[PDB]
């Protein structure tokens, strides 16, 4: 509870464990691998723009790692951006923000997947 | 029975491992470690061989009282450490660890137990502070590890943490007597003397011990696995010293002055010879060992 | 702004316009372009250059044989400093592999020449090419130094096919 | 240890070097620093590569006043080891990093932490540089990365940092030190030559852990299909070579190294320092071409 | 005379490590198993128990030729000590959640304490598995 | 008599001769239950050698003189003198929660309650039964439950301030020390049972491998002595010992050195009058 560390594990699970029970799942193990990769080469927009509001669609996994990956960043312990996310989208937010706070947030998102690359691939 | 000591500090300048021998333990090759607390130390008998080492492969002169004497000589150093004695040396303890920091990349962590142990050490040689240890979870009035208010993040964790007002706090005190006292008279060294100043944090004794024990450094050797201390640790450490063992007064060398004890003249050779850098622990082929000894 | 770049925070959108950059692996992966719903050449030849001298006083004269045998994003092997069109680095040893299996998985296993040339105790060694023509080579809709016997012969013939 | 000096080492290969498991981002991940997290290449890799590098070399060199093929097996294992070796290694640390520039096409960056521990270790061994490390956010007088007047951007991210104004400035005498230090004295690959008198780039401690934490290569790969890490191209490191006097008991036993005009130390200086190749490969997986880096003796 | 708590915690270590050598040395990948033993204090030191066990579980292949088998038994061994070594510390949540969910939900000195139990058993298991297995 | 503790600031090492066992030059054990103790001709020595060597001035009965005498200190307690076995009352083992902990059992608490009846000294209170912790305890996880080394143990604590065990720990806390071992002193406190504490002194000492293997007492010990009184001093006569116990408890010094390898550091100790 403590520890940053074991702080995202408790979230990555629970996020996991939602993948489980939809239709397509096998692809959102897909998305989950390709994500870090993806943002160390506006990733996030790529995801936003794929995204399809039905539940029997291969567009439903951007529908939930978008506003999965957005809850994280409204928890975040340190704290980097919490009100600006009240009232806007992850990519109305991310582009309102100066080179520092890029910085904040481009390590903390591409840390939680680390844990969700592990626990995506032990249950699903 | 010692009748002088003097404190004196070792500063690592690349990753010291002075082996434990063999144990059980997890890794390979483990570091040292006292039985009852798992802190890190240096055993005497190995920093006494790395001094003697120093001291007797050195040639140079120095002035002992009133007589001109070179360091290399084999007699005068067989009448000081003894028969291949009347110097001696304590186990070297653990009192700066680094730990790495979201922000300023690296910050030192010390506990109240290793401050009170300094202090008590520091009584034997007759040296007063002049001001109390401070308290759980205090860092200096100018630290700059801070990030969103209060809260500090080393490691993977997150300690609450009260700075300090007024500049006339133990810590601050500390912070500025460690600065003061633990590097030479300046030379060209601002970068660490101004950083010790602002980047010490003290934590609860059971967080440096969940430290310290899972934060060594590990390498991989070709296999078997060794443990190594970081660079940048601060340990500290005491001389001691005694009147020569000898019957004869020509015996006894330079050390039987006219009108000054024993004692005096072997702490006066000691201190005003020492060199600058000594090499400690194994595995010295390889560039592992290196420290800095100040005396002070 | 938004739509267009969907980058350059407020503090990288000024002092930066789209046609005033000079890396190409920036240009075409670090600003994409979003729809809505879906180089000077002394460079060229000095890196080259530089990349043919070490090899050569690295490795034997003898050893290797150059054969010439070649010419934003959105769903490009570019040089990740360098940004530059020829970076294979392992594609080379790739396509020999997959053209030497295709043609001719135990009778690939049985044969001592198919132990060391594409060996799996690694004995030739393949390097990465680079430009030799300084070609703008837009996309529109040495490449082999392998060193360490006979071993161009066969990547030559796997390359043709 | 009586005698000791510092020898660079600059790729012009992806150079890997890998630390057990390390369950992280990257399958493969290189050895980083535990307190810093910089990257490093630990002091047995160093030498196993140099000494590789030795062996399989031929030539004939002069020490004092003999000759000897450096490839013998005589002398060999009185420098090197098998009696613990009278020729050791430090570890390798990092001191110049590139990252891509916008204008410019590549810039290099360091931090002053970087800096000062560099000139600290120099000082061990009898050099002293003779001005002073800049301070942080500080580039050469004349650089090229400039854009929109003092502003400067590496990456996606900006930056501000400030000129010099004369040749006094401490960054120009660091900057005008490595040109003279870091490559050959003669011609060479001087396309770079003034591309390092021109393009250093001086960050805060900060900036520059997350640059060398997040700017690495990722060449993926399929076998299986994991990624891995790469230090980028034409990276610079450090480190220092050290020396004491042979370990045998008979005059005999000493081979070339004892002579009757000079101590034991500077004849295994002379052999170090005249005996090894401009050009070596460390590393791994270089079967794939993987890993070239230059070595230069100061 | 009764058995000193010194001794009757180590006669179970070493039963219990000795069993499980035995059962990984069964399957059809022993080697892999040896392998594998050796490696987990090592990542335990350098990462911490919740990472290394959750990338264990990471590699946990379903069939039981196949070269993954040996993690899921691991998996599965050091699940059953940890109900009974600490004697009720985390018993309560490995009854109907995953070990690893239940090793991410707990405080500072559960974790060191857990952390020391599973060392304490490796230490055997290791010790064995390098003897009964060639 | 004057019950006078001893505790260790180094590692402590009184040379046993030898041994055909694991350890190469153990220490010196009582002789059929295996606590650690020192040898009473290795005590006095120490206490001598830091006599001869202090120099001070004190007032005893009338006259006032400098322990330098030669013949103060040739008359007084040895060249037969009016002025025991050291012996084990505390000793530290490492614990999951608060670094170390502190443990005795009911019997050396009981040798304990006999050696201090000769000086008159009474505590009060009954010593505390086994398996029992101070109230204000900081080595509890999961509250009914401690972790020595790589073990649980099973202990209750005291309800109330009037129990054994937290009046033991004052006493100790205040009667002990002339801060912060103070205050941590009066909170870890542990009495495991007594089987279970013969395997800790026996498999938890300290063993320095310089090949062969030493072994000292771990620091932070506390033991405990006895003694006991019955020219420059001579005076009308020698009231009851009023004379030679007051010499000794004026002269003490504060830091004493004992055992081998004193060269190298080891071997110091504190020195308190009850």
């Amino acid at each position: 509870q403590k520890s940053i560390e074991r702080q995202r594990a408790a979230f990555a699970y629970k996020c996991a464990e939602a993948g489980k029970s939809i239709t397509k799942s096998k692809e959102y193990k897909a998305y989950v691998k390709n994500i870090p990769m993806l943002i160390k080469t506006a990733t996030f927009a790529f995801v936003k723009a794929k995204s399809e509001a039905d539940v029997d669609k291969s567009g439903y996994a951007y529908k939930l790692i978008y506003e999965q990956t957005t809850e994280w960043l409204k928890q975040e312990p340190k704290g980097l951006i919490y009100e600006k996310l009240n009232n806007t989208d992850m990519v109305k937010a991310l582009v309102e923000l100066d080179s520092d706070k890029y910085r904040a947030v481009t390590n903390e998102v591409l840390a939680l997947f680390v844990w969700l690359k592990r626990f995506a691939e032990g249950l699903i | 029975m010692f009748k002088k000591a003097r404190p004196f500090f070792i500063i690592c300048e690349t990753p010291l491992h002075c082996g434990s021998g063999n144990d059980i333990g997890n890794v390979d090759l483990p570091i040292q470690r006292e039985r009852h607390t798992d802190f890190p130390k240096i055993e005497a008998s190995s920093l006494k061989g790395g001094i003697r080492e120093a001291f007797e492969e050195a040639d140079k002169d120095i002035k002992v009282g009133s007589l001109t004497i070179n360091i290399s000589d084999k007699s005068t150093i067989s009448l000081a450490f003894g028969p291949e004695g009347a110097l001696g040396f304590t186990d070297a303890r653990i009192l700066l660890f680094p730990v790495k920091s979201m922000k300023g990349v690296f910050a030192w962590v010390t506990c109240p137990q290793v401050l009170e142990r300094f202090k008590s050490d520091l009584n034997l040689c007759g040296v007063n502070l002049g001001f109390e240890m401070p308290q759980a979870n205090t860092a200096p009035k100018d630290c700059s590890l801070f990030i969103n208010g209060n809260k500090i993040v080393l490691e993977e964790y997150t300690f609450e943490i009260a700075r300090d007002r007024d500049e006339s706090g133990n810590c601050t005190s500390l912070a500025n007597w460690l600065s003061e006292n633990l590097f030479l008279a300046n030379s060209g060294i601002q970068f660490w003397k101004e950083k010790i100043k602002k980047d010490i944090v003290v934590i609860s004794d059971d967080e440096f011990r969940d430290f310290v024990t899972l934060s060594t450094e590990v390498i991989t050797r070709t296999l078997f696995t060794e443990e190594y201390l970081p660079t940048d640790t601060v340990l500290y450490s005491l001389a001691l010293t005694t009147p020569v063992f000898k019957e004869k007064d020509e015996e006894k060398g330079i050390f039987k002055q006219d009108s000054a004890n024993e004692e005096d003249m072997v702490m006066e050779f000691f201190t005003t010879g020492l060199p600058e850098i000594i090499q400690l622990g194994g595995n010295a082929t390889i560039g592992k060992g290196i420290a800095r000894v100040k005396i002070l | 702004i938004s739509g267009i770049n969907y980058f350059l925070p407020k503090d990288t959108y000024a002092a930066v316009k789209p046609e005033q950059i000079d890396n190409f692996n920036l240009l075409l992966n670090k600003i994409p372009y979003f729809d809505g719903k879906k180089y000077n050449a002394s460079f060229i030849k000095r890196l080259s250059e530089r990349h043919k001298n070490s090899i050569s006083q690295l490795l034997g004269s003898g050893s290797i044989t150059s054969t010439t045998l070649s010419p934003s994003v959105y769903e490009i092997t570019l040089h990740h400093i360098y940004g530059i069109p020829y970076i294979p680095g392992q594609a080379v040893k790739g396509v020999v592999r997959s053209w030497i299996i295709t043609e001719v998985e135990k009778k690939a296993l049985k044969d001592a020449l198919f132990c060391h040339i594409f060996g799996s105790q690694g004995s030739v060694i393949f390097f990465d090419a680079l430009p030799i023509t300084l070609p703008q080579l837009e996309v529109d809709v040495e490449f082999t130094v392998g060193m360490k016997e006979i071993a161009i012969s066969w990547l030559k013939k796997a390359l043709t096919e």
